[PDB]
């Protein structure tokens, strides 16, 4: 708390975390929402249009989902148009024109000196004045191939814009992911329905497609398999019992008093303050192993 | 999670040149590796990294060699000066030791 | 009694895994992409000091 | 082929498909024919007489 | 072709003819590059496809890319699919068809053209530039996206002269590529379409019905008037089989009934045999299971004979206690004597289980393509033999 | 270890928990309620 | 040889995610027949017609 | 024993140049592999073997 009240910035939303957990989540490049649709095509501008309407048809089903389309939007580029016309009318191809681009501004290695072991890159630019600004690039000289000078504003056009500062590629394919999110509740319903209202009141534009994941896609598969197996281990537990007493009267007296026990195991876990998780079971499943030997030693006796 | 980790460096190129120069050919030959259940590609400034997450309960050391296994095909298409490497054999629970 | 016990069950919550804090700590603010080499340093001196 | 009361849908292919496990050459023809349900072929008719 | 020899691991032998292959893609000329194949065998291919479309709209072209880029991307996802390969349909291309007289008049070579066509399909990226406080990122374009792009190509240009444009030397068009496999359907005309792999030792049912599924709901996202019209698929043989050996499985279980009925005067010890055959393929199956093993339609058409050579134990042992306890009714401790009329007889009936499921060790002795095909059958028959006795014993 | 707190104890104190709170009702059922239902076991 | 009567690929235009060959070919009228390929044009490298 | 051979063929380079640019750099790198117990390795005027 101290921490979080003394470090203030303009422009961070700060998060204390341990490292390993951080790392496990930076290593961990999944979907952390609880719903998650994916919006896959052949280019970005069909599935972001997509899914701009995605948003606002999840958004209307019943229960809380802050439907966001994405923070990927958030670059800045100057684009230099190079223009094929003006640049044969100095007999420079458009990669005639990139290698000043790539070398005399942007500067690129072109070798690495050996120093033993080691290796240190070669750097071949222009100086600073002349690569400042937009301004200094529409300035830029460059020499064609028959000695002329020129500047870079004959064959290109410099102009200013916004893009994405990162592209996400699912399957090899343009991909816009959209989050619904909720608390306390199993979304094991609301995804048909979302599904039905996608699919009633959206159209897909040619080449485009849209799929349902989330964590709900593990759970309702663990969950069925622990009902497999809590039936069985039961089972196997009254075959010796039976075995322990050769009458099935006691048995199903101990199996029936075991919840006496779990009751009163539980009844501690409120007044801590705790939640009930995996390790609680194994607890639980300990109180109730105890409870039975207590019983059956009782009931030899 | 098992998965294997492809990253490129390039020095000072856009995300969607990075994107569909470097990013798009080792996705491209990577969707079809055996035994991965899903390929995720992330293109950023100068940086691209690719993630190949196969099944569960599968040898990470066969899932590295099923990796490899197209890696070489890509390695004659990406530019001149680049080249693919394979992440490290560690997990999220790698970094033990940070001195400076 | 066994009946009665049905009262905090639904009043209990559920948790995947209890947050184990450890002898260290992790700061990481949430930014936007636009950013400079000579700003960054500045901010991160700046975080580390305060 | 599709003349015979007894087939309902023939697929033809001249050549290879695009995969490694196909290397036919453009001379060689694989024709795949579905035959309708025995229920509905011909009284009599074995499999036989359809070839 | 590397042919490896009998019981390798198909992963290691793939392992170890691509330990080699690094050294070899250095070596060929620079375009090409090999490509090993799928991870499936010749019963890989499964499931087959056709893009048919009901109208004059779309041609051969816009079915082959739509197949390659959209359907191909769509079907590959499922995790047990090897590949989806296409076929039929034409590739588009960009052709400059160039003519000799104006090379001559020009005064131009291949050599340059070439040069020109491939330095104006690419896009550079300086740095990001040092703005006020922030960063702005660089990009340039230059892609090749319209046929005017492509006539805007200057081959030769002279200091202070004018420019030659690739378009007073040549000719730029869109037409097909040269055609290595067309794929037709009925006489109608022709069509472009798929074939799904299935990878090395799998379930095909499970696949099957998952490609049809996808394509069920991706079949909203087609063009207007574009249909998949199926063409083969081995879910439809499978179930056939299945079906057949149901039934005659039942049919050998109301025979059963109805002579334990007719020669042993109307009594359910019939049920005694219904109840104690299916647990001894039970038993089979999980010893299967326990060691791969997959089950071929000859592994499961074998089961037909192993529950009749399995009835004779139970049939033999109710006779037997039908007898003793018809003998005793001339004359708690009762069901001790037909335990003992049940032990008389136990101990030959077992052996004699244990000696016919032991005299198939002669079909696990022969290997190869007959000892791969014809194993299953003998493995789970023994198997079925050995849970009958032991059964019959229980 | 439920009143403790060093390295690691959330989980030993969420796993002991429910055996202290059982502990108080365990030895009650044992004592009281097997030897009732045994007795009205005919 | 390979270029003006084979039509060998010269590059790939994107349009996305796909990728279209190029073609660069002479006519079909001089690449017929053998009697159309022993009068195909060539310009050497100095630039003389044979 | 187990025994992994790498040959690698520099032309025309001096012991030296060879053993600082092939050979340190692949005996650094061998020594990770898992179940590595040793890595020797001699460069030569024209090879390098690990």
């Amino acid at each position: 708390e101290e921490l979080d009240n003394t470090v203030r910035l303009p422009g961070l939303a700060n998060l204390w975390v341990p490292p390993i957990r951080n790392r496990i989540d930076m290593l961990s490049t999944g979907i952390k929402s609880p719903i998650g649709i994916k919006v896959s095509g052949t280019v970005l501008a069909d599935i972001d249009a997509m899914a701009e309407q995605i948003e606002e048809v999840a958004r209307t089903v019943p229960g809380v989902a802050s439907a966001l389309a994405e923070r990927l939007e958030g670059g800045r580029y100057i684009n230099v148009e190079i223009n094929r016309e003006k640049a044969a009318r100095y007999g420079m191809t458009v990669a005639d024109v990139q290698l000043f681009v790539t070398s005399a501004v942007g500067g690129a290695m072109v070798g690495e000196t050996v120093e033993g072991i080691a290796r240190y890159p070669i750097n071949l630019r222009y100086p600073q004045s002349w690569r400042d600004s937009p301004q200094a690039l529409r300035q830029l000289p460059i020499l064609t191939p028959m000695k002329q000078q020129i500047t870079l504003a004959d064959v290109a056009d410099i102009k200013v814009s916004t893009g994405p500062s990162m592209l996400k590629t699912e399957n090899a394919r343009p991909t816009s992911w959209i989050y619904i999110d909720a608390r306390d509740r199993d979304m094991v319903s609301v995804v048909h329905d979302l599904q039905k209202a996608i699919a009633e009141k959206v159209q897909l534009k040619p080449g485009t497609s849209v799929a349902f994941s989330g964590q709900f896609e593990l759970l309702e598969r663990a969950n069925h398999k622990l009902k497999l197996m809590v039936p069985m281990t039961l089972m196997i537990i009254f075959v010796l019992l039976y075995l322990a007493f050769r009458r099935v009267g006691e048995a199903l007296l101990i199996i029936s008093s075991v919840p006496f026990a779990l009751v009163g195991g539980i009844w501690l876990l409120w007044w801590m303050g705790f939640h009930l998780s995996v390790a609680t079971g194994t607890g639980f499943i300990a109180l109730a192993g105890v409870a039975a030997e207590f019983g059956v030693v009782m009931l030899m006796y | 999670d098992v998965q294997v980790i492809i990253k490129t460096s390039y020095p000072g190129q856009a995300p969607q040149i990075v994107e569909n120069q470097v990013t798009y050919p080792l996705t491209t030959t990577m969707l079809s590796v055996p035994g991965a259940k899903t390929v995720r590609g992330f293109s950023q400034f100068g940086d691209s990294y690719v993630y190949v997450i196969f099944e569960d309960g599968t040898d990470p050391y066969w899932a590295r060699s099923r990796v490899l296994e197209y890696l070489n095909q890509v390695q004659g298409k990406l530019p001149a000066g680049v080249s693919a490497e394979l992440g490290p054999d560690a997990t999220g629970v790698g970094w033990i030791y940070e001195y400076a | 009694s066994v009946l009665t016990v049905l009262w905090p069950l639904n009043k209990v919550g559920g948790e995947f895994l209890p947050q184990i804090n450890e002898g260290d700590l992790l700061y990481m603010p949430s930014t936007l992409p636009g950013i400079s080499a000579a700003e960054a340093a500045s901010m991160l001196q700046k975080t580390d000091k305060l | 082929i599709m003349s015979v009361p007894e087939v309902a849908r023939v697929f033809g292919k001249t050549g290879k498909a695009e995969t490694a496990t196909d290397s036919a050459p453009l001379e060689m023809v694989e024709t795949t024919i579905q035959l309708k349900p025995q229920e509905q072929w011909r009284p009599g008719m074995t499999m036989d007489k359809i070839i | 072709y590397v042919i490896f020899e009998d019981g390798t691991d198909p992963y290691w032998a793939r392992s170890r003819v691509l330990e080699y292959l690094n050294q070899v893609q250095g070596k060929l000329p620079a375009g090409v590059s090999a490509e090993l194949g799928p991870d499936a065998t010749g019963v890989g291919w499964i499931y087959e496809y056709a893009l048919v479309d009901r109208s004059g709209k779309h041609d051969l072209a816009d079915l082959r890319s739509l197949q390659d880029w959209f359907l191909k991307y769509e079907l590959k996802t499922i995790p047990d699919v090897a590949e989806v390969a296409s076929v039929g349909g034409v590739v588009k291309e960009y052709q400059v068809v160039i003519d000799p007289q104006r090379l001559a008049q020009y005064g131009i070579s291949l050599a340059e053209v070439k040069s020109a066509l491939d330095a104006s399909n690419q896009e550079a990226g300086g740095s990001s530039i040092e703005l006020a406080e922030a960063e702005y990122m660089v990009r340039a374009s230059g892609y090749l996206q319209t046929l005017d792009d492509f006539n805007h190509i200057v081959l030769k240009a002279s200091e202070n002269g004018v420019p030659v444009y690739l378009r007073d030397v040549a000719k730029v068009q869109i037409g097909p590529e040269m055609r290595r496999g067309i794929a037709e359907l009925n006489g109608e005309g022709e069509v472009a379409g798929g074939v799904v792999i299935l990878r090395s030792g799998k379930n095909a049912r499970e696949v099957i019905a998952a490609v049809k599924d996808k394509l069920e709901t991706l079949k909203s996202s087609l063009p207007e008037g574009v249909e998949i019209v199926t063409t083969y698929d081995r879910s439809q043989l499978i179930d056939r089989a299945i079906d057949n050996l149901s039934g005659k499985l039942l049919e050998e279980f109301i025979v059963v009934a109805v002579v334990c009925a007719l020669f042993l005067w109307h009594v359910r010890s019939a049920l005694v045999a219904i109840i104690s055959l299916p647990l001894g393929l039970c038993i089979a199956f999980i010893v299967m299971h326990f060691q791969g093993l997959n089950a071929n339609i000859m592994s499961l058409g074998g089961i037909a004979i192993a529950v009749g050579a399995m009835v004779d134990a139970a049939i033999v042992m109710i006779e037997n206690a039908h007898k003793r306890l018809e003998e005793w009714q001339h004359q708690k401790t009762r069901w001790q004597v037909i335990t003992d009329a049940s032990v008389e007889v136990g101990p030959a009936l077992f052996i004699s289980l244990l000696i016919i499921t032991l005299s198939f060790i002669p079909i696990f002795t022969l290997e190869g393509q007959e000892g791969r095909l014809f194993g299953p059958l003998a493995f789970t028959k023994t198997y079925a033999m050995a849970g009958a006795a032991l059964l019959a014993i229980v | 270890i439920l009143w403790g707190t060093g390295a690691g104890s959330e989980v030993m104190s969420r796993i002991a928990a429910p055996m202290i709170g059982g502990m108080i009702t365990a030895p009650l059922l044992s004592l009281f309620i097997i030897p009732a239902a045994y007795k009205l076991m005919w």
